[PDB]
RNA sequence: ACCGAUAGCGAACUAGUACCGUGAGGGAAAGCUGAAAAGCACCCCGGGAGGGGGGUGAAAAGAGCCUGAAACCGGGCGGCG
RNA sequence: GUAAGGUCCGGUGGAGCCGCCGGUAUCGCGGAUCCUGCCGGGAGUAGCAGCGUAGUCGGGUGAGAAUCCCGACCGCCGGAG
RNA sequence: CCGACACAGGUGCCCCUGGGUGAGAAGCCUAAGGCGUGUCGGGGGAAACCCGGCCGAGGGAACUCGGCAAACUGGCCCCGUAACUUCGGGAGAAGGGGUGCCUGCGGGUGCGUAACCCGCAGGUCGCAGUGACUAGGGGGGCCCGACUGUUUAAUAAAAA
RNA sequence: AAUAGGCGGCCGUCGAGGGCUCGGGUAGAAGACCCGGUUGAUAGGGCGGGGAUGUAAGCGGGAAGGGUCAACCGACCCGCUUAGUCCGCCGCCCCUAAUCGCCCGAG
């Protein structure tokens, strides 16, 4: 697992969803897939995706997201409002 | 607090389209507080708009 | 007069519903005098082709011919049960069934991971993935008493049939771990002989070489590839409607006359296609190979696995069968085979044909 | 035609406008008379005994 | 010896009104707290609307207000299932 | 009570009502593809596509944000949007 | 605004239009300006079937009332062009060849080595050079009406 | 199959067995079905195998010619280069996620 204040490199396989959605929804579907993949693999309750990562996904238009995306995931803990502790994963490019 | 009046007046003052107006995303409270053309000119001079 | 034509599709395979179980059932067995288990089981691997000197009667006899074949991986089965059948009022009724007690498993491909020793698997652990309720405190002595009681019933004569309960071993070929439990009949005319045949191999492993003969005809039973819901054009092969039809072209025009005032069951309609229990007759067993290898002329041995491996399948590592033609089912599907129940009058000789070339090129 | 598309051509000058005499919007602006009281066409009011509107005005029917 | 709010004039009432048609012209629906507002002070919850306590009244008749039928809907009970 | 119906008992209701004799009448409803008002099944279903398929990320406001606001990216019209 | 409507109609497209390609106010891309309100969103090998679109081996109308629909051709330059005829036409009849990019010259108007247009020689790449976009298929008989035009707004556009 | 079946095993007079949730398809309109779930190679990732196109960017050289016949420009060609890119196929490696939790259940 990843503890607070730690940094990992992930390779999200965005190509797993290209054929299950219409060609013009692929970029938002890829954003959703990246967020869900990061949350599942980092056990994070919240995921914050960098605008640089969003722009990289949207680089070639709404129809052609990259097949594979290399991302940098840093895990931090907030523990706000007392509702247990919350894990927030920050996603940056490369 | 929608900045439609501010955007329209800034575009009219600067003689450009409303889509060419850039408002600082960190000074939204100042932009909302600005309610007169004098205040909008002051913000333009300061660089928020 | 009107125009006649045969009806669209066959009514002999109705209802066209999903198969009751993914494991095929065998309703009929061939009549044989030799005391041997009447069939085998395996997993479908893939298809390839060979060139062989034809030996079957016909025009192309003695000439080298192309032949498509299917490779079926058949790791040895585990014989672990014996069942007895008496004659009931309306048919056979099982009287008793005895299974062997638990034994250590040695063919399990255990692997050393970081920490912990070998898992040291035993039987009744892989079988638990199928039965889930196995005997507790079962001992060899109790098994012997049960077998003796079954034998005594056979001597008394209340038993009219005996069958062998076997289980597959997919863990040997690393396909999966949950086994398939099947029931197989034994040829012969003596219940005592069949009982001795099963008893001598209870708790043991049976290989396809000890059961089937190369070059003989077989019946292949499996569940076909599923296609989901399909319309009548594909399901029953109806004709497309006229191209000017404004309500659609892939549908039946009239679904019945005024009278009877009901839709007859014979009118084609959309529904489930594929995943049906089917039986194929008279498929020749070209060859039997051991350990994923086939010998050709006592000095050449080749790997039946094509370059890059079979598509959607791993590498063949155990005993395998070469079946002429195609068989129903998908890749990795469980396939059952039995000796042919209605062979032709002039059958091919019971021996491996002369093979001149086997294709092992990439199939992807 | 003759229907919805026809009704879109009602953006011209209205046929009738308010009348200075009777106060109703019935004054034929192009011709120059009132279709209700006859203003601009007669000195006397336009009353017809087959009509009940002038009686309705004063609840006298 | 007329009717008693689908009746009686169309209108018991902000009715020849609202509203329809370019225009002649056509034209509704809509009455009732209580003797007295005494029209619910204060507390808990809810973002609010409101809900629960507690008060007024002979009686909530609580303004969505005299009685509250039938059709319809939800729950409880008896019988079948 | 053959019956059209009458009368009592329990409950709600808060101000009028009935027996008999003799008159009188807009005097008795299941239908008129009857009229007016209210309410069911269809149904939590169709529709919210087609002619211009447009949103995503970070931040803000607010009890509450796919839909409101700012920035970036990606798009549409561009002899007309 | 009118059509009962935040109606894909009509009124008003009534007046005006930067750059490239291009004959072009064409199509396509793009600047300015505008918009994400031609306003319900999310999921999916999640089917059958329907609507709109692309492709299809061999045959090539055997389909059908009927080649309905679809398909072929397509811009420009140069050769070439029939019956008939009212001598004007038919006619872009039919049919054939070429078309990109690079290097360098010549010509017309021009003071100009400014701008536009027209040729020549050589080199070279691909299946394909009007490579996208734009963009006729053609011919021969017969009936009717000479032609352009008008008509049953809402089943008939015609020989009326 | 209303004569609504037979047999082996486990459970009851806390509890066998099962469902939701998890990773994926031998399956699929919703349901259902099938494999795997640390008793682990299910998916991702890394490496390797097999395949599909067809020899990448960059650099060096040549190139019909031009150019002060210099510098330099130049479509295109040759070498590094069976290259580069990609894979809804396979094999090996527990590095990551298959976790936690909730519910029904005969007596
Ligand atoms: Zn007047």
């Amino acid at each position: 697992a990843i503890k607070a204040g730690e940094e990992v490199i992930f390779t999200v396989p965005i190509k797993k969803i290209k054929k299950i959605v219409p060609r013009w929804k692929r970029a938002p579907r890829a954003v959703k897939f990246v967020r869900e993949f990061v949350a599942r693999h980092a056990k994070a309750q919240e995921v914050i995706i960098d605008p640089k990562v969003n722009e990289k996904i949207w680089e070639r238009g709404i129809e052609k997201p990259p097949s594979k995306l290399r991302v940098k995931v840093k895990v931090e803990e907030e523990k706000r409002e007392g509702e247990e502790t919350v894990r927030i994963a920050y996603v940056t490019l490369a | 607090n929608t900045l439609k009046m501010q955007r329209r007046i800034a575009a009219e003052i600067l003689k450009c389209g409303e889509n060419r107006i850039w408002i600082d995303p960190e000074r939204i409270d100042d932009v909302a507080s600005a309610i007169t053309r004098e205040d909008i000119k002051r913000l333009i001079k300061e660089g928020v708009i | 007069g009107k125009v006649h034509r045969p009806r669209r599709g066959s009514l002999g395979f109705s209802p066209r519903k999903r198969a009751k179980s993914i494991v095929p059932r065998i309703r009929s067995w061939p009549k044989e005098t030799e005391v041997r288990m009447l069939g085998f089981a395996g997993y479908k691997a893939g298809m390839t082709h060979i060139l062989m000197i034809d030996d079957e009667p016909g025009l192309t006899n003695g000439k080298e011919i192309f032949m498509p074949v299917t490779i079926i991986e058949t790791p040895p089965l585990r014989v672990f049960g014996i069942r007895a059948y008496r004659m009931g009022y309306l048919g056979l009724e099982t009287a008793t069934e005895v299974i062997v007690p638990d034994f250590p498993l040695d063919n399990y491909p255990a692997k050393e991971r970081k920490g912990k020793p070998k898992p040291k698997m035993t039987f009744y652990k892989l079988l638990e993935r199928r039965i889930a309720t196995l005997p507790k405190n079962y001992t060899q002595e109790m098994f012997e008493q049960k077998l003796g009681q079954l034998e005594d019933m056979i001597k008394e004569g209340e038993i009219v049939d005996v069958r062998a309960i076997v289980a597959t071993q997919p863990w040997v070929i690393k396909l999966k771990k949950k086994p398939e439990v099947m029931e197989y009949a034994i040829g012969g005319t003596s219940v005592e002989e069949k009982f001795n045949y099963i008893k001598e191999k209870l708790g043991k492993e049976l290989r396809v070489g000890e059961v089937l003969k190369e070059g003989e005809l077989l019946d292949v039973i499996a569940v076909t590839k599923g296609k989901g819901t399909q319309g009548p054009v594909k399901r029953w092969g109806i004709k497309l409607r006229a191209h000017k039809d404004s309500k659609g072209r892939r549908k039946v025009g009239s679904i019945g006359p005024w009278h009877p005032a009901r839709v007859m069951w014979t009118v084609p309609m959309a529904g489930q296609m594929g995943f049906h229990h089917r039986t194929e007759l008279n498929k020749r067993l070209i060859a039997i190979g051991e350990n994923g290898k086939l010998k050709l002329d006592e000095n050449t041995e080749i790997e039946i696995t094509p370059k890059g491996g079979f598509p959607h399948y791993g590498i063949v590592r155990s005993d395998f069968m070469m079946i002429a033609g195609s068989v129903p089912g998908a890749i990795k599907r469980i396939i059952r085979v039995r000796p042919a129940i209605r062979p032709p009058k002039k059958k091919p000789p019971v021996q491996r044909p002369q093979i001149t070339y086997v294709s092992v090129e990439s199939k992807q | 035609g003759s229907g919805t598309a026809t009704f879109g051509k009602r953006n011209s000058t209205p046929t009738h406008i308010r009348c200075r005499r009777c106060g109703r919007v019935s004054y034929n602006v192009k011709k120059g008379y009132c279709a209700a009281c006859g203003f601009g066409r007669s000195r006397r009011l336009r009353k017809y005994r087959w009509s009940k509107k002038w009686k309705k005005k004063k609840n006298a029917h």
